[PDB]
RNA sequence: AAGGCGAACUUCUGGGUCAAGACUGACGCUGAGUCACGAAAGCGUAGGGAGCAAACAGGAUUAGAUACCCUGGUAGUCUACGCUGUAAACGAUGCACACUUGGUGUUAACUAAAAGUUAGUACCGAAGCUAACGUGUUAAGUGUGCCGCCUGGGGAGUAUG
RNA sequence: GUCGCUGUAGCUCAGUUGGUAGAGCAUAGGACUGAAAAUCCUUGUGUCAGGAGUUCGAUUCUCCUCGGCGACACCA
């Protein structure tokens, strides 16, 4: 209620291989148990592999064009009025894109069947790259659902 | 039965903001939802009764908190 | 689901028991599918009995009723009837639309 | 006024028009 | 294959749906739309982007009628007939009038009883 | 007078208000029985019936829904005549007269009009009154005339006539 | 016996004078409501009954059957 948050940390752009803050949010989102140093490591490793799969020096811009490619537009958020609730779309905020986006990613590659652990997000990633697999179906399904639903878009309160 | 003539050279916005504003002046709306189903004279009178004397507390009001002040 | 009765300082008389029972088949028509425990807690402290009553719903809401009596079987007819009528009572406010 | 005492004289009016109706007809 | 260059727009924005006919001059009607025929319903047949989809295929169902210059015909008290009308507009088909045809009695015809009795 | 009375016109017809503007000379007030009128609903006879709509039917909500909601729908709603005479028929305040500071609007008349008066009609409010709420020149204030009505609640506006 | 026809998704129904295999319902999953409902979205569900021929290829075009049809005429 008390809105106007105080002011991120922000300050982990992480100076280990690229100074970029997209890298270290991604790792920070791979985390599990408290591993930062496990996390790190299979990032990576992982997007290496992709690059070298895709053979391109510049590893930032392929990861980060298979990031965009799943970034969305617009979402569904449920409000309700008279007691009816309606799904009604908005507009996500970027920040809120790239978190959409990566826990997407993410979700997928751990629920894939793969053999280990670079694998199975490194071959998540191309396909995301190559705009298919089960982080572009959820990310569409998303998109066109909110689209399919754009009626109530005078409802943005 | 209002009418906004548009004309060769008018912008189509402000020819519906004149239509709006007729329209509102001729009260068709207010009208219409008056007349969308049937009431009582009684209740006619009654809901006059109290939007009367609450236009009045609400002057008396209005005056008194301008001579609080 | 199926309801909890709980004594305390007390022995359960067959008769009270299945008068119990016989008192709590109302929800089993309209308000089981509802709920996710009903206990009823008996105690025998001061010459007297005191019932407590405790319904969770579905959705959220806690119910819960505390009588004080004389005769066991009025006690627990007045307040098997008072929780009866309360989760009534949260049914239909939640059933408004 | 409490309004009491009008639903007493309403439910009693009720009654009296019931019993009324039911002894209509019959003869 | 006809040419008309003249024509009306009739529009029924109630609370429930919205109802585009395109008719002649003489009033011989053209084609039609609906809300409910544009894949809507629920409440959904009655919001303005419903309204102004109706409204834009109901045009482009015309668009070979050779018809260019319309006069606008409203009724209904629906929240997207201004969305109706700036829709037409959006096609580029020119308007040349609006007019609302809305029928207000001299108090005939006893309306129907209110809800929640 | 109350119930009530709102598209337009005519005919028939009731009441009120003002004045130097003359006449009668207390011819008045109230009024038990009685009589007349009396919203809506209802009844009898004969018409009419668009819309609306008890009863009733179907579809939904619900454990159930003889209801609220939706789609239909018969009486009734309308006209003429003859009955019924009941309402929160209320200003919950009977009628009439003689008096008792003001403020702000409003209707009609007298005045060319303002400005004021008279007869109404609303809000606020001094004193007074009130158990309090409130009332307060349209008293629930100060006085009286006459009529109606009340004497704890339930039983009961019942039983019986 | 004859005439008019059909058989395509679990059901109903399209199917274009020949180069699509789908529409609605339902099924399953996500989301929504407190559930049941109703949206909203994904997703499967085929020798298109079988065979021969026509075409360069055939659910479709023809023909021969299979099973089921509606309707008509006889019925010693």
């Amino acid at each position: 209620m008390s809105r106007k948050n105080k002011k991120i940390k922000k300050k982990v752009f992480v100076d280990t291989r690229y100074n970029s803050r997209i890298v270290a949010k991604f790792a920070n989102r791979m985390m599990y148990d408290g591993k930062k140093s496990i996390s790190e490591s299979i990032l990576y490793s992982s997007i290496d592999l992709l690059a070298d799969k895709l053979e391109e020096s510049d590893k930032m811009a392929v990861f980060y064009k298979a990031l965009d490619n799943i970034k969305p537009l617009v979402e569904v958020r449920s409000r309700r009025v008279g007691g009816a609730t309606y799904q009604v779309p908005v507009e996500v905020r970027e920040e809120r894109r790239e978190a959409l986006a990566m826990k997407w990613i993410i979700f997928a590659a751990r629920k894939s069947s793969g053999r280990s652990m670079k694998e199975k997000l490194s071959n998540e990633l191309l396909n995301a790259y190559n705009s298919t697999g089960a982080a572009f179906k959820k990310k569409e399904d998303t998109h066109r659902m909110a689209e399919a639903n754009k009626a109530f878009t005078h409802y943005r309160w | 039965m209002v009418t906004v003539t548009v004309d060769k050279n008018e912008n189509l916005e402000k020819a519906l903001k004149r239509f709006k504003r007729m329209i509102e002046k001729e009260a068709i709306i207010r009208e219409w939802k008056r007349r969308e189903y049937y009431e009582k004279p009684s209740t006619i009178r009654v809901k006059k009764e109290k939007a009367f004397k609450r236009k009045q507390a609400k002057k008396v009001r209005k005056l008194k908190q301008k001579t609080n002040r | 689901m199926e309801p909890k009765i709980q004594t305390v300082n007390y022995s359960l008389n067959e008769n009270e028991k299945n008068f119990i029972l016989k008192k709590l088949e109302k929800f089993d028509t309209h308000i089981k599918k509802h709920i996710d425990n009903l206990k009823i807690t008996i105690k025998k402290e001061h010459e007297l009995f005191k019932l407590d009553a405790h319904i969770h719903f579905n959705w959220g809401k806690i119910i819960h009723i505390r009588e004080d009596g004389k005769i066991l079987l009025n006690l627990i007819d007045s307040a098997i009837a008072r929780l009866y009528k309360t989760a009534t009572k949260e049914k239909e406010k939640k059933n408004n639309k | 006024p409490c309004g009491r005492k009008r639903k007493l004289k309403k439910i009693s009016t009720h009654k009296r028009k019931k019993k009324r109706r039911k002894n209509r007809h019959k003869k | 294959k006809r040419n008309i260059g003249e024509g009306n727009v009739y529009i029924q924005a109630t609370f429930n749906n919205t109802i585009v006919t395109v008719s002649d001059i003489k009033g011989n009607a053209l084609a039609w739309a609906s809300a409910g025929g544009m894949g809507f319903k629920g409440a959904k047949k009655s919001t303005p982007y419903a309204a102004q989809i109706t409204a834009e295929s109901a045009l482009n169902k015309v668009r070979d009628f050779g018809i260019n210059y319309v006069h606008v015909y409203i009724k209904g008290p629906g929240i997207g007939r201004e969305s109706a009308i700036r829709a037409i507009g959006s096609i580029g088909m020119t308007v040349k009038s609006i007019s609302d045809i809305t029928p207000i009695p001299h108090n005939g015809c006893r309306p129907k009883k209110t809800r929640r009795v």
